[PDB]
C-alpha cells in the first residue's frame, strides 16, 4: 500500500521517568522524535526498519490496528515480539515464531494460517486493551492513537495517549506528552516494524538522540516543550534554561571543523624485529648475568608475542598489550634471564626481593613489559643446575638495569679480611634449587623484559601499520611516527637543521613535523574552533535570529 | 601561564591526553587523564580567579 | 583619515596558534 | 547483574518493615531511599506511574509508600544556626542564647 509525507511538528514527547516534577523545567536527554521531522504515512502491512525507537500514530479503530510485530527477520530461527489487541484486552508473547499473525480469516492466507513455534515461556503477558473507543461522533472525531516503542538494554517501552482531535487527515497541532503504558523487560533483538492490519492509514516516525527542554506545569504535567537541536533560537533559550528570551547576543556554543580523513606516515623500514633470537633462543643467561640485547631499524610485531600460546605471563606496564603494536619506540631492549620461577613477581618495577634488590633491579617508570613462559623442559634436567643466583652485594638496591657480577666477598663485619667462612664469599648462592619436575619454584619462567624508550627521536622500532599519503591544506587527523593530533598541514618553508625532527613554538608545543618518507618540513596550524553566539530581539518580538562565528 | 600549565604532567604519566589514550587501555587511561584535568580544572580556576 | 593627533600617535606607538584561548 | 535504579524494586532483601510515624522528624527507608526528615500528607496529584518527586534542586521532595500507595513530602528537619549574646566578662557572666 503506497505511502505520503507530512510533519511532526510537535508531536512525539513523553514522561522520560517515573519523577514527579512540578513548576520546573527540566533538561533530559533520551530518545525523541525531532520537532519537525519527517514523517511517514502510509495507506491502511509493509515492513519497515526499527532504529533506536518507532513512533507510531492513527485515528483508525481496532478491527483496522489489531496489533503490531517487532523483531528481526522473521522466522522460527529467532524470537518475535508480537502485540495483539483483542476486544477485551492485550496479548504480548515473545517467541520463535514464523507467523501467529493471523486470528482473522478472510482471502490472504499465503502467508498466514499457520502456528509454528517452538519454547515461547517468555514474557506472555496480558492486560488492558491498549486502544480505546469514543462514543462514536459524539467525541472529538477520530480519536489519534499515539505511541512510541523503545528497544533500549533489557527493556521494551511503550508510552502513549489517547487524546481525541478533531477531525483531520494530517497530523494535529498543538502539545501533549504520552505516559508510559506498559514496561516489558524483554531481551529482545528488533531490528524490523510490521503493524497488522489484516487485509485509512497510519503514520511513522523515527527517534533520534535528542536533548529536549521540558516544561512542567503545578500539576506535575509537561505542557511545553523546546528541541535543542531544532535552531539557533532553541538552542539559546535551552542553554538559557528558559522559553522566553529577551534581547540581546548570547553564547551558545563551540564552533568545530572535523578532518574528515586521516593520515599515517612511517619511514620505509624492511627489516624485522629479531624476536625468535629473543623468545626461541634456546639458550637464557643466569639472572646473576643477565644478556642485554637491543632491537632497532625494524617492524615490531607484538601481536604474534602477546596473541601467543604457551605463555604464562604478559605484563605490560605504561602500556597496553594491545596499544604497543601501533606504538613507535626507539632502542627497544630485551633482557633474557632465567629465574626460580617465583620470583616473577619479584622482577616488577616497584618491588623488592633477592632478585630486585641484588640480581635484576627496574627503574620506578619503566615503560615496557615482563613476559615469561613455563619452559620446564631442558632447563630443569634431572642432575642439570645451571642458575646463578646473586644474593650478596653488601649494599642493598643494587640499580636499574645494573649487572653486577664481580664475585667479590661478603664481609659480614666479622673482620675487615679475607677468607671463606664468616666472610660469606663468593656473591652467588650456588645450591640452586632446580628441584627437577618436581614441588614450585622448579625453575619454570624464562624470563625476557621489554624496555622502551619512547622518545621524541626518530623512531627505531615501528608497528606494523600501513602509511597513507598526505593531503594538505585541508584539516586532518594525522600520526607521524607515534605522534598524532588535527590540523592543517603545509609547506613551513622553514630552515630546519639536518638533525632537527620537528619544531615547536614558544608555548612549547609542536609546531611543525617532518616527513619520515619526503623529509620535507610541514607546519601545523589548529583547525578554526572559534565560538558561537545567537543575535535575537526577543521571544516577545519576532522569533528570526542571527548568528556570529 | 595558563598555556605553560599544559605541559605540567600533574602526577601523570604524560602531559598530553593523546599520548595517554593511544598507550594505555581504558580503566587505566581514565585515571591518568583524571590527574590531568584535576590540575588543568585547577589551573583554569586559579586563572579566572586573577 | 587615521588621525588621532599628534600627541595621540606618540601614545600609540610609544605603548606596546591558541588552544581553546581567544580574544574578543 | 543488579540495576540500581529509581524504578520501583522487583528484588528486596528479608528486611521487615515498620509502620509510619508521620508529622515528626524521622530516620526513613523507602525501599532502599534513605534520609532523615519529616513525612506529611503531600496532597500532590502525582501521576499512577511516578514512586517519587523531586525539586529545582533535583532533590528528593516527596515519595510513594510501597504499602499504601499515598505520598508523602519529605520535609528536612531544622537545622539553624546558634548564636550566643554576651556583654562581654568583664561585665557579667550571664549571657542570651539565639537559635
Ligand atoms: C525534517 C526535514 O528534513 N524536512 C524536509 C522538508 O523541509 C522538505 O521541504 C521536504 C522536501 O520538500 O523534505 C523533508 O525531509
Ligand atoms: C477476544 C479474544 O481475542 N480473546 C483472547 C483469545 O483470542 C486468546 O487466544 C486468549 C489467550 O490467552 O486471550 C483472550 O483474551
Ligand atoms: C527450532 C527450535 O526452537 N528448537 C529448540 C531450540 O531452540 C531450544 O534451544 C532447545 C532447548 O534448549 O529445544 C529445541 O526444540
Ligand atoms: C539481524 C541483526 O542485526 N541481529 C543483531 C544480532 O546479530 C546482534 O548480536 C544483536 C546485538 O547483540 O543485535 C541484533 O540486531
Ligand atoms: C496548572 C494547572 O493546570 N492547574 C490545574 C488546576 O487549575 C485545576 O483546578 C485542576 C483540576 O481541578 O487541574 C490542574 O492541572
Ligand atoms: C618467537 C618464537 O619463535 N616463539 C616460539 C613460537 O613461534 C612457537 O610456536 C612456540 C611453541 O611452543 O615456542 C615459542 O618460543
Ligand atoms: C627516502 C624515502 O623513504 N623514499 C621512499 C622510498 O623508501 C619508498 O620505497 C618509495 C615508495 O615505494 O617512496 C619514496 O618516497
Ligand atoms: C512587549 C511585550 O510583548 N511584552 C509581553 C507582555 O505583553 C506579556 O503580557 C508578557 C507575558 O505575560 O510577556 C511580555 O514579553
Ligand atoms: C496494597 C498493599 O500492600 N496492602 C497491604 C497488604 O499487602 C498487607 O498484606 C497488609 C498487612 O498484612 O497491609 C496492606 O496495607
Ligand atoms: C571595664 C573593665 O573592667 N576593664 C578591665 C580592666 O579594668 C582590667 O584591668 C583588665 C585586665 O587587666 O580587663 C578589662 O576588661
Amino acid at each position: 500500500l503506497p505511502p505520503a509525507y507530512t510533519n511532526s511538528f510537535t508531536r512525539g514527547v513523553y514522561y522520560p521517568d517515573k519523577v514527579f516534577r512540578s513548576s520546573v523545567l527540566h533538561s533530559t536527554q533520551d530518545l525523541f522524535l525531532p520537532f519537525f521531522s519527517n514523517v511517514t504515512w502510509f495507506h491502511a502491512n509493509p515492513v519497515l526498519p526499527f532504529n533506536d525507537g518507532v513512533y507510531f500514530a492513527s485515528t483508525e479503530k481496532s478491527n483496522i490496528i489489531r496489533g503490531w510485530i517487532f523483531g528481526t527477520t522473521l522466522d522460527s530461527k529467532t524470537q518475535s515480539l508480537l502485540i495483539v489487541n483483542n476486544a477485551t484486552n492485550v496479548v504480548i508473547k515473545v517467541c520463535e515464531f514464523q507467523f501467529y499473525h493471523k486470528n482473522n480469516k478472510s482471502w490472504m492466507e499465503s502467508e498466514f494460517r499457520v502456528y509454528s513455534s517452538a519454547n515461547n515461556c517468555t514474557f506472555e503477558y496480558v492486560s488492558q486493551p491498549f486502544l480505546m473507543d469514543l462514543e462514536g461522533k459524539q467525541g472529538n472525531f477520530k480519536n489519534l492513537r499515539e505511541f512510541v516503542f523503545k528497544n533500549i538494554d533489557g527493556y521494551f517501552k511503550i508510552y502513549s495517549k489517547h487524546t481525541p482531535i478533531n477531525l483531520v487527515r494530517d497530523l494535529p497541532q498543538g502539545f501533549s506528552a504520552l505516559e508510559p503504558l506498559v514496561d516489558l523487560p524483554i531481551g529482545i533483538n528488533i531490528t524490523r516494524f510490521q503493524t497488522l492490519l489484516a487485509l485509512s492509514g497510519y503514520y511513522v516516525g523515527y527517534l533520534q538522540p535528542r536533548t529536549f527542554l521540558l516544561k512542567y506545569n503545578e500539576n506535575g504535567t509537561i505542557t511545553d516543550a523546546v528541541d535543542c537541536a531544532l535552531d539557533p533560537l532553541s538552542e539559546t533559550k535551552c542553554t538559557l534554561k528558559s522559553f522566553t528570551v529577551e534581547k540581546g547576543i548570547y553564547q551558545t556554543s563551540n564552533f568545530r571543523v572535523q578532518p574528515t580523513e586521516s593520515i599515517v606516515r612511517f619511514p620505509n623500514i624492511t627489516n624485522l624485529c629479531p624476536f625468535g633470537e629473543v623468545f626461541n633462543a634456546t639458550r637464557f643467561a643466569s639472572v646473576y648475568a643477565w644478556n642485554r640485547k637491543r632491537i632497532s631499524n625494524c617492524v615490531a610485531d607484538y601481536s604474534v608475542l602477546y596473541n601467543s600460546a604457551s605463555f604464562s605471563t604478559f605484563k605490560c606496564y605504561g602500556v597496553s598489550p594491545t596499544k604497543l603494536n601501533d606504538l613507535c619506540f626507539t632502542n627497544v631492549y630485551a633482557d633474557s634471564f632465567v629465574i626460580r620461577g617465583d620470583e616473577v613477581r619479584q622482577i616488577a618495577p616497584g618491588q623488592t626481593g633477592k632478585i630486585a634488590d641484588y640480581n635484576y633491579k627496574l627503574p620506578d617508570d619503566f615503560t615496557g613489559c615482563v613476559i615469561a613462559w613455563n619452559s620446564n623442559n631442558l632447563d630443569s634436567k634431572v642432575g642439570g643446575n645451571y642458575n646463578y643466583l646473586y644474593r650478596l652485594f653488601r649494599k642493598s638496591n643494587l640499580k636499574p638495569f645494573e649487572r653486577d657480577i664481580s664475585t667479590e666477598i661478603y664481609q659480614a663485619g666479622s673482620t675487615p679480611c679475607n677468607g671463606v667462612k664468616g666472610f660469606n664469599c663468593y656473591f652467588p648462592l650456588q645450591p640452586y634449587g632446580f628441584q627437577p619436575t618436581n614441588g614450585v619454584g622448579y625453575q619454570p619462567y624464562r624470563v625476557v623484559v621489554l624496555s622502551f624508550e619512547l622518545l621524541h627521536a626518530p623512531a627505531t622500532v615501528c608497528g606494523p601499520k600501513k602509511s597513507t599519503n598526505l593531503v594538505k591544506n585541508k584539516c586532518v587527523n594525522f600520526n607521524f611516527n607515534g605522534l598524532t593530533g588535527t590540523g592543517v598541514l603545509t609547506e613551513s618553508n622553514k630552515k630546519f637543521l639536518p638533525f632537527q625532527q620537528f619544531g615547536r613554538d614558544i608555548a612549547d608545543t609542536t609546531d611543525a613535523v617532518r616527513d619520515p618518507q619526503t623529509l620535507e618540513i610541514l607546519d601545523i596550524t589548529p583547525c578554526s574552533f572559534g565560538g558561537v553566539s545567537v543575535i535575537t530581539p526577543g521571544t516577545n518580538t519576532s522569533n528570526q535570529v542571527a548568528v556570529l562565528y | 601561564t595558563l598555556v605553560k600549565q599544559l605541559s605540567s604532567n600533574f602526577g601523570a604519566i604524560s602531559s598530553v591526553l593523546n599520548d595517554i589514550l593511544s598507550r594505555l587501555d581504558k580503566p587505566e587511561a581514565e585515571v591518568q587523564i583524571d590527574r590531568l584535568i584535576t590540575g588543568r580544572l585547577q589551573s583554569l580556576q586559579t586563572y579566572v580567579t586573577q | 583619515p587615521s588621525k588621532r593627533s599628534f600627541i595621540e600617535d606618540l601614545l600609540f606607538n610609544k605603548v606596546t596558534k591558541f588552544n581553546g584561548l581567544t580574544v574578543l
